[PDB]
RNA sequence: ACGGAAACCUUGAUUCUAACGCUACUUCUAAAUAAGCGUUA
């Protein structure tokens, strides 16, 4: 049973940052430049894995995931006094981490890499900030 | 006589080299300046075209003996090798450029990359209100080579000119070496290097030992 | 039903350009380069439609439907104080998304591509720039 | 009221093209090249209204009506510092855009045919260069 | 049991040879990832 399928996953990414945390005035906590270098990764990792074999690449999920969860445990925001968490708000309602455990040939890290392709364009769409 | 020889080198940057391109291979969430890539490695290339044209600008202000309003009104000595296309003589030039591709990314990857471009942030700050506004443009690597190939053809319209044209061809190598190759290069960007600069008559007879000295001793 | 038929998509876009954003000089606001990748990738599905069966496709419309999304978040132009989303405003105002959730089959997906055609063509013929 | 009836299309065509807008030479600013695909595509729809229904044309008519607004909206000739459009006038002058929604059955889509083969004879009549 | 009967306007023929949608054109121009430390103790 996996999480991310080729016929959900954008429809996933749409409920997904659909329910992300808002401030008062209705703007999303989470920015662009908080998620810069998961997106640069997942760019770079989808870029790679055209070419070469998925045993090579066993060290770059690896550090994608990493850098995941840094980043997730990371990010703050305070507003009015209230500290929230953007990016691992984003991680755990996007289910990141166990999409990221079933990756495990070409296809599966292709379809998370367009998974995180379809989050962001959706965080920009509905008024998702650099 | 025909014939045609190869200067084959190594463009290896000494800088971070922004040719720059169009969004069609940008990431979904990268407000940055793209560079030109390859449709489908998505490796930084270095375009013919952006060589050629900076080289023919910086030969003509060494070349002509004249200012030019255009390209058209070049001096012959550069019309004969880059074209002229209001001039029946010299309508096709002399001069093949290619486009130029990452030949080192093994190497690249041996010292420890994640990636063959990276993103450096700017800002310009304002001189009356110390307001600081970011930018993120995109680079090659440093340390990144290309593989360059120029083919010059030589026919009997070169039967005294093969030894003036080789002679602008390696000051035009050196202008771009003390110059940049396209980009914010008055920021440091796009500083070059030639290396293993070699001419090979790759059709015909012909005979370029001494070229090859001023290639491998001069450069 | 659908609002897509292969009687009424000319007169949709027809209606649809008529309504998008103008400055205050009379002018659009959107222009051709914002719109050149989905017209690309547009352009490059009907071409492929044609050879091949919708059922593996499916790749092809989910990556659409995410740049459409993507793009209409990133293009903002700011003239006279004020923001604005143009590749936003035709897409909600030509009912991109609701065609895009239409298309189940060939001839679903071939009338999507002529109707974008149609909207660029009456964009063009309005005095739209590039 | 049908504008292209069997008894003036001939007519309209050459007050049409008499209208047309003309250089400081005299030359005709259109050119053929600029409407070979139009007229390519009205002689297919010519071709093919002869045996086939006009229920499966529609889909021709529309794509037909559709090129003919992006060209009128794409050529373009700058002249003496000022910018014309050349298809766009031909359109406007020979009254095609609405000519075109008359087309109902196959006796109206082989006059407008008819039509503009009138308009192509009368405009190389009259020095248009190709 | 008719100015009538019998009779192929027929055979053989490539709308073919030659021709680069080509010449010229830098995705370019300026821009420190930087500023502010109050008040209480």
């Amino acid at each position: 049973m996996a999480i991310l399928t080729d016929e959900n996953y954008v429809d996933k990414a749409e409920r997904a940052i659909s329910l992300l945390e808002k401030d008062n005035k209705g703007n999303y906590l989470l920015t662009t430049s908080q998620i810069r270098k998961l997106l640069s990764l997942c760019s770079s990792l989808y870029d790679r894995s055209k070419e070469r074999k998925f045993d090579e690449l066993i060290n770059d999920v690896s550090y994608l995931r990493v850098q995941f969860v840094y980043q997730s445990g990371r990010n703050s925001v305070r507003v009015n006094r209230q500290t929230f968490f953007p990016v691992k708000d984003l991680v755990e309602k996007g289910q990141i981490l166990e999409a990221l455990k079933e990756i495990k040939d070409r296809e599966t890290l292709q379809r998370f890499c367009r998974y995180m392709e379809a989050l962001v364009a959706y965080f920009k769409f509905y008024g998702g900030k650099d | 006589t025909f014939a045609k020889i190869k200067f084959s080198a190594q463009i290896r940057l000494e800088t971070g080299l922004h040719i720059g391109g169009s969004d069609a291979f940008a990431a979904i969430g990268a407000i940055d300046s793209p560079v030109i890539k390859d449709p489908i490695t998505n490796l930084p290339i270095i375009p013919g075209s952006s060589l050629k044209g900076k080289m023919r600008t910086l030969l003509a202000k060494v070349y002509n003996e004249k200012v030019a309003e255009k390209p058209s009104d070049d001096s012959d000595i550069l019309s004969r090798l880059f074209g002229n296309s209001k001039d029946k003589r010299f309508k096709m030039g002399r001069l093949i450029f290619r486009d130029a591709f990452l030949s080192n990314a093994d190497e690249l990857d041996s010292l420890g990359v994640r990636s063959y471009t990276e993103v450096k942030f700017e800002n310009t700050i304002d001189r009356i209100t110390a307001e600081a506004n970011p930018r993120q443009i995109e680079r090659a690597i440093r340390n990144s080579t290309f593989d360059f190939e120029l083919i010059y053809e030589i026919t009997d319209e070169n039967e005294n000119q093969v030894e003036e044209d080789f002679k602008v061809i390696r000051d035009g190598l050196k202008l771009l070496e003390l110059d940049y190759l396209g980009g914010s290069g008055s920021r440091g960007y796009g500083k070059v290097a030639f290396e293993n600069l070699k001419a090979t008559t790759v059709f015909g007879n012909y005979d370029v030992k001494t070229l090859n000295e001023l290639l491998t001793a001069e450069v």
